[PDB]
């Protein structure tokens, strides 16, 4: 199947970048108290 | 798309440099 | 190996008589050939003029044949082109031309003769090494 | 006066980067070479490096990576000559012949002495001994081998070192093939230098972090035992003195830790000396040691050696480099 | 009479002499005379690469170049033969000479021509009844340009003609049809055409001089591309000897 | 043939996709010439229209 | 289609023999009496239609001709190769020892 | 190019001047310790 | 037949718009040579905006 | 230029990962007193 090569770099950064901003928010308030 | 990519890692070193020198941990003398 | 007598014996004219040359005579004609020839003749090859060369075979095919003593000694006293139409005595070292060659001034009859036996048995020695250039290196 | 303000301002060691005179130099023609670098680097279009129309691509959107990529050395057909770009009717010329590398190099070479001189600088506002630009003219001097004297012992600044990865390499290769770097002392010296520097720092490092006082628990990390500023040694000097002096023996050990950081100072840095001293000697083709048919049988028949090996290693480099610039039987320079 | 140090970096010895304002003469040609160029030599000021359009019906006109390959473009030192033919035309046929110089003009774009403006073996010939040379003379004529690298020249993957590989060596299996164009070297002989207008006359000393425009074409690589078909524009100068 | 060049309909913006990305070269080719103005006929002879 | 010129060229009598018309001068060395002075006027008076008009180079002497007599089986005459004969290769064609 | 080598010349008269006015304005006081 | 706008140029027509026609390698969008774009070419107004 | 898909999601989860990682560490780290 022909698809989009960028496409897979696409889905990778948009599962990523943003995963990744919520574990840092929720890693750094479990170490809070 | 490789030039890209070696121009932004390039320049993620040199922002790097920059918060290392300006944005350091000062050395609190004791 | 050894440098043998059969190793030092070279062809004198182009008749066929031949000359056994000391093992003193050929390291003269070593360090004679370092002193005055190896700067262009260097390894047997000619830098000036490179496709021309010391090898035997060439000296046997030039025009009068120079591959034995006698004819040696000769294009030391009178050098000639390759075909032997025109003399180069003023571009080439020489007793003719030892004015202006001055390191062939004091060359004697045994100083050529021990040049032409070196260069004779080189050949014989190295194998393809003489005249074959950075090749055989 | 606003002269005396400049100068308290140039001087100041209270500014986050020390300036100084030195640095007032420094900092335009520094910040030049790197601006031109980066954008040589990245875009600037193929450069007659041997002068002979055949063109070298060096920048990453002509089809280079990082590896390959390299600012190009100007053309054989300049020279020694100096070429900034008002001496070219057009950047394209300019461009073409490989001005970018001479502009490069000579900023690059005025900032680095300028960097000497600002820490020498710098040493003397704060009250040091002064010696550090003295352990920087080492590589310096390295820099100014390469790009500067071995050029003008060649006759061009082609044959200075390309800005580059793999320029570098060619560099090496063909400076093999024509000097026998190898073979020559200066080079071997240079090479003691460097093993034994990173030797010397890989001991001297481990002795210290063996001998460090217990000021710390199992869990954290052993760098917490030391505060900035303390006046306190943090680590036993006798301890490590006594493990070295029963590694080898007593007396190849330093018990003085001004001898031996001085030793430490010392070593690379003459090392480093020799082998840039090297590359200028050789750039006058002093070459290194040259073994080809020492070695001869009774007969007189050549019996190799490794020199020999080395020499068909270096004749293949010699016959292959800059394939179509020779017109002639030797290579003279 | 300037020297060499007078010379030497300033750009002049890439000009061609000029001559003065105030000569226009005509210099005669005697029929049983044969006389010789001691000196031609050519000074191009302009290039002019043919673009390439993508429709195969356009104007496909020239456009302007920048020259890259500084003052190193001049022809010069040329000698040849000024024969009288029985027509009354002149025929100079050159013999030797400083007659090639390899240029690089760069088109808009970024683009890079290099090209071997050359002279190459010229003859050319006026329109018959010239018994004197006047500033009405016109020399037409044709020259051989040869491949702008020889035979021993070998590309970056050290494949040529006379010397070097024959194949991609660094792909050792891939397929070999598709790079046929650049694994064969191609040595390529063209034909150029040169107008010599002559524009003053000195019929004292025999020296002439006007403007040429030549047509030829560009390299080609080896035949790994196709060639530009260049114009050159410049000026020239001829010393006409009596043999 | 500029002209013609507009009178197309893959120059049309309203003929995209939203996932089809890239330029408009990446979709029909990049356009090298006009073939001319096609113009139909029957066996009669008569011209006919492409809707 | 796309063929090496030269290597086609060593296809013919060019590869076992001396070439009047495409030879680099040097390969004269390789005979008794031709290099220099023979060697010069042949390259310098080529192409040639056959090789027995290397015979009939002008200024050639009784000697000369005797020479070029002895040698005749050892030349041959093919067509003009460009490419071994443009840039003054058959002077100097980039090789030495 | 003309308009450049000047611009060029003068930045770097300027810089070098600074330099060797600053180096005599009096640099050998300019140390912690003495003076 | 190969514009702006079928290689998926997104600033350059803006640039464009305002008067920006030439580049430092010698082209120009409105398709002409001979053209000094001076310091505001598109490279010039990229610059400056990096800076 | 002919490059290998693949090097380019390589490249970036090579930097992406092991960066991430450590400033989840670092941010973790800010947030305890
Ligand atoms: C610290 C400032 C500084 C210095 C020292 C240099 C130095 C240099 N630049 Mg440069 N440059 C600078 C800032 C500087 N640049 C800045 C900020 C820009 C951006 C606008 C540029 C843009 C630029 C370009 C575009 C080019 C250069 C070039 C050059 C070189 C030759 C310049 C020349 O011919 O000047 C000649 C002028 C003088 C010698 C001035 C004479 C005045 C005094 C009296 C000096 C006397 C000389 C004598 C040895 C004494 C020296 C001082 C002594 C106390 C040690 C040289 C390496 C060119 C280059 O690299 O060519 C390859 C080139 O093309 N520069
Ligand atoms: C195991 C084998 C081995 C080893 C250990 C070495 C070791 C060495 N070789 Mg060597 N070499 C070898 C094999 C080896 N070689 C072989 C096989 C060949 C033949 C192909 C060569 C051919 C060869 C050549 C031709 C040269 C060397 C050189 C050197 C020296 C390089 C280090 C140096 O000069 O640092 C000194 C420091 C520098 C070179 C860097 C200067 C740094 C400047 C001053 C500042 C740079 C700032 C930078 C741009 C910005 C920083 C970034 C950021 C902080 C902002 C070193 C002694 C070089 C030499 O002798 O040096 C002069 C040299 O030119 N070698
Ligand atoms: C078997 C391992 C081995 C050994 C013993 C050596 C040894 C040496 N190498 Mg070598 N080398 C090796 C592997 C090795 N190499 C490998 C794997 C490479 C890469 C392929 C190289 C590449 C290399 C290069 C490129 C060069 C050397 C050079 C040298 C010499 C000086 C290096 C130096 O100061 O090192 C740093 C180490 C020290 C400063 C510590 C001191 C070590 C000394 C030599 C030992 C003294 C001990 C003493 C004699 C024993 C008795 C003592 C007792 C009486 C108390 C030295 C003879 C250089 C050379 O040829 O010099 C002539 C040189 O140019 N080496
Ligand atoms: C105003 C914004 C804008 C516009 C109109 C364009 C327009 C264009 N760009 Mg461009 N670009 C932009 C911003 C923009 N760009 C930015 C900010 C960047 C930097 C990242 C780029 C980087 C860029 C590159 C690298 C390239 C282009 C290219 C192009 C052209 C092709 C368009 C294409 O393939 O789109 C594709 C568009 C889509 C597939 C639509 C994406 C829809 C998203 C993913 C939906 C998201 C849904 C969301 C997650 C839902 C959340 C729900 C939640 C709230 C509950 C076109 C002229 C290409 C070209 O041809 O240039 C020569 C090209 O190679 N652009
Ligand atoms: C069957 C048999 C015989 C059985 C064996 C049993 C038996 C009883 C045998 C014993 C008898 C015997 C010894 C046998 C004879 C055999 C023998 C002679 C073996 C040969 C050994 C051999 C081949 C070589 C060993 C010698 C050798 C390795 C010498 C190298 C010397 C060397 C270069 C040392 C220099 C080191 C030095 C000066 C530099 C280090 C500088 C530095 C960075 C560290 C120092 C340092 C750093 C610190 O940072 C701190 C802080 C401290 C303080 C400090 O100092
Ligand atoms: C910061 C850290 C990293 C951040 C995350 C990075 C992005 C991750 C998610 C990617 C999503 C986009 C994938 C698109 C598909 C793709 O690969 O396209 C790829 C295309 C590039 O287009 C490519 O071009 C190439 C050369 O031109 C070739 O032609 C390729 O075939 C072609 O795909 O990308 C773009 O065009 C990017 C710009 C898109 C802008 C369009 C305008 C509309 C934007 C607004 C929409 C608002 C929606 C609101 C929702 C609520
Ligand atoms: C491509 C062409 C275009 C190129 C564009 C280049 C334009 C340059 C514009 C510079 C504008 C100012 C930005 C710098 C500010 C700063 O640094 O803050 C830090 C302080 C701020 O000023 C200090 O701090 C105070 C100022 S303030 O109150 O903090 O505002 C003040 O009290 C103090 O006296 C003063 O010293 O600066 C200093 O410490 C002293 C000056 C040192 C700056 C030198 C620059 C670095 C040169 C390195 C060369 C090699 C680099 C290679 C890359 C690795
Ligand atoms: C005839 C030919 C000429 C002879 C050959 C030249 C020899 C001259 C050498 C003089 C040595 C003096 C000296 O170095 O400073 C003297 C100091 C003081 O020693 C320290 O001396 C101290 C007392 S005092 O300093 O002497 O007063 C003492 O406290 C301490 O224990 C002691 O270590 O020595 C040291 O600090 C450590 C000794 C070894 C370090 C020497 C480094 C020299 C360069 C390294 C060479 C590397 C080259 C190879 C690199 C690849
Ligand atoms: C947990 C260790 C993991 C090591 C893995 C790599 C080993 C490399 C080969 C051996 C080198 C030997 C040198 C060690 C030297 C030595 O003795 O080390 C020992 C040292 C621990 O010693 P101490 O307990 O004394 O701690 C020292 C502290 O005081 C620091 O000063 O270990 C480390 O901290 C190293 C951690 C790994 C450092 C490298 C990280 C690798 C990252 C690479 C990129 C990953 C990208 C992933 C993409 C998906
Ligand atoms: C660390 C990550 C940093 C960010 C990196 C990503 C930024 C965006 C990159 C866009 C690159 C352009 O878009 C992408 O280009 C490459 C060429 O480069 C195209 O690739 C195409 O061209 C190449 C030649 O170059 C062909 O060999 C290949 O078969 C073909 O697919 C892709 O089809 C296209 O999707
Ligand atoms: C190309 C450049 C070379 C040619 C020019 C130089 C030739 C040599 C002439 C000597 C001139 C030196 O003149 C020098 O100037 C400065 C600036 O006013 C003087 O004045 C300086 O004094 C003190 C330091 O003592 C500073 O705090 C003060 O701010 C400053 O003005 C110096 O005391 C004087 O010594
Ligand atoms: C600033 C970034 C500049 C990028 C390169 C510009 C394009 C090349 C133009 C070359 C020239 O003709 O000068
Ligand atoms: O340029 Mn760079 O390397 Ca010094 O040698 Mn001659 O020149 Mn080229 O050959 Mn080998
Ligand atoms: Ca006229
Ligand atoms: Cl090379
Ligand atoms: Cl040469």
């Amino acid at each position: 199947m022909e698809v989009n090569q960028l496409g897979l770099i696409a889905t990778a950064l948009f599962v990523l970048v943003p995963s990744v901003f919520l574990i840092i928010l929720y890693v750094q308030t479990e170490s809070q108290q | 798309m490789e030039t890209i990519t070696y121009v932004f890692i390039f320049a993620c070193i040199i922002a790097l440099f920059f918060f290392a020198i300006f944005f350091r941990e000062p050395p609190r003398i004791t | 190996a050894e440098l043998t007598p059969e190793v030092l014996t070279v062809p004198l004219n182009s008749e066929g008589k031949t000359i056994t040359l000391t093992e003193k005579q050929y390291l003269e004609g070593k360090r004679l050939f370092q002193y005055a020839c190896a700067s262009c003749h260097v390894g047997g090859i000619t830098k000036t003029n490179p496709s021309l060369d010391l090898r035997t075979e060439t000296l046997a095919l030039a025009t009068p044949p120079r591959d034995n003593i006698e004819g040696l000694v000769d294009y030391m006293k009178n050098p000639t082109t390759y075909d032997g139409e025109q003399e180069i005595a003023e571009v080439h070292p020489s007793l003719r031309s030892a004015d202006i060659f001055p390191k062939m001034r004091n060359l004697t009859e045994k100083d050529l003769v021990a040049i032409a036996g070196h260069i004779l048995v080189e050949p014989k020695i190295l194998g393809d090494k003489w005249g074959g250039g950075k090749v055989y290196y | 006066n606003l002269w005396e303000r400049f100068c308290n301002w140039v001087t100041s060691t209270d500014n986050r980067l020390y300036v100084g005179w030195f640095g007032v130099i420094m900092i335009p023609t520094l910040l030049a070479a790197t601006i031109c670098f980066v954008i040589a680097f990245i875009a600037a279009p193929p450069v007659d490096i041997d002068g002979i129309r055949e063109p070298v691509s060096g920048s990453l959107l002509y089809g280079n990576n990082i590896i390959t990529g390299a600012v190009v050395p100007s053309s054989n057909a300049i020279g020694l000559h100096f070429y900034p770009i008002w001496e070219a009717a057009s950047l394209d010329e300019w461009l073409y012949n490989g001005g970018p590398y001479q502009l490069i190099i000579f900023h690059f070479l005025l900032g680095a002495s300028c960097y000497m001189g600002r820490q020498w600088e710098l040493s003397y506002r704060l009250g040091m001994r002064p010696w550090i630009c003295v352990a920087y003219s080492a590589p310096l001097a390295s820099a100014f081998a390469v790009f500067l004297i071995y050029p003008i012992g060649q006759g061009s600044f082609s044959d200075g070192m390309p800005l580059g990865i793999s320029g570098t390499f060619n560099f090496m290769i063909v400076f093999q093939a024509e000097h026998n770097i190898l073979m020559h002392p200066f080079h071997q010296l240079g090479v003691a230098g460097v093993f034994g520097g990173a030797l010397f720092c890989a001991m001297h490092g481990s002795l210290v972090t063996s001998s460090l006082i217990r000021e710390t628990t199992e869990t954290e990390s052993a760098n917490y035992g030391y505060k900035f500023g303390q006046e306190e040694e943090t680590y036993n000097i006798v301890a490590a003195h006594g493990y070295f002096g029963r590694l080898i023996f007593q007396y190849a050990s330093f018990n003085n830790s001004r001898s031996l950081h001085f030793f430490l100072a010392a070593w690379p840095v003459v090392g480093v000396w020799f082998t840039a001293l090297g590359i200028s000697t050789m750039a006058f083709n002093l070459n290194g040691f040259n073994f080809n048919h020492s070695v001869i049988d009774a007969k007189g028949n050549v019996i190799n050696t490794w020199a020999d090996i080395i020499n068909r290693a270096n004749l293949g480099m010699e016959v292959m480099h800059e394939r179509n610039a020779h017109n002639f039987p030797l290579d003279l320079a | 009479t300037l020297t060499y140090d007078d010379i030497v970096g300033t750009g002049l010895a890439n000009k061609c002499p000029t001559l003065d304002d105030t000569a226009r003469g005509a210099y005669p040609i005697d029929s049983s005379q044969t006389y010789r160029i001691a000196r031609l030599c050519l000074q191009p000021t302009t290039f002019l690469v043919k673009e390439e359009p993508k429709n195969k019906r356009q104007e496909a006109e020239f456009v302007p170049t920048k020259l890259v390959t500084r003052e190193t473009t001049s022809l010069d030192q040329i000698q040849g033969e000024l024969k009288v033919n029985s027509d009354g035309s002149l025929t100079f046929v050159e013999e030797d000479g400083i007659d090639f110089q390899p240029v690089t003009v760069q088109m808009a774009g970024g683009e890079r021509i290099p090209l071997l403006f050359t002279v190459k073996n010229l003859v050319a010939s006026t329109q018959p009844n010239v018994t004197s040379i006047t500033t009405s003379t016109d020399f037409k004529g044709e020259f051989n340009v040869p491949s702008y690298r020889t035979a021993n020249f070998l590309d970056p993957k050290g494949r040529g003609l006379a010397s070097g590989y024959d194949s991609a060596i660094a792909l050792p299996q891939a397929k070999e049809e598709e790079l046929a164009r650049a694994n064969v070297k191609r040595f390529s002989l063209t034909k150029g055409q040169i107008s010599l207008n002559v524009a003053k006359v000195d019929g004292r000393t025999g020296e002439i001089a006007g403007t040429f425009e030549s047509e030829q074409l560009s390299d080609d690589d080896m035949g790994a591309h196709e060639p530009h078909e260049v114009k050159i524009q410049g000026v020239f100068y001829a010393s006409i000897e009596p043999a | 043939e500029k002209l013609a060049f507009y009178d197309y309909i893959g120059n049309n913006p309203a003929k995209g996709g939203l996932f089809r990305t890239g330029p408009m070269n990446k979709g029909d080719g990049i356009a090298q010439a006009w073939k001319g103005h096609a113009v139909f006929r029957n066996k009669e002879g008569e011209e006919l229209f492409v809707r | 289609e796309l063929v090496n010129v030269v290597d086609e060229k060593l296809g013919t009598a060019y590869g076992e023999k001396i070439d009047l018309n495409n030879t680099n001068i040097a390969a004269f060395i390789q005979y008794r009496g031709l290099y220099p002075t023979l060697a010069k006027l042949i390259v310098k008076n080529a192409p040639y239609e056959s090789v027995e008009d290397v015979l009939n180079i002008p200024g050639l002497t009784e000697r000369q001709k005797q020479i070029l007599r002895e040698n005749l089986e050892h030349f041959t005459v093919t067509e003009v190769e460009t490419a071994l004969v443009e840039g003054g290769d058959r002077y100097n064609n980039g090789l030495y020892k | 190019m003309e308009t450049l080598k000047i611009t060029v010349y003068i930045v770097v008269t300027f810089f070098v001047l600074l330099f060797v006015f600053g180096f005599l304005s009096g640099d050998p006081a300019r140390n912690p310790k003495r003076k | 037949l190969n514009p702006m706008w079928r290689q998926g140029m997104f600033v350059l027509p803006f640039m464009a718009r305002l008067g920006v026609t030439g580049s430092w390698s010698g082209w120009s969008i409105t398709g002409e040579t001979g053209i000094d774009p001076g310091f505001w070419s598109f490279e010039g107004v990229a610059l400056a905006h990096i800076v």
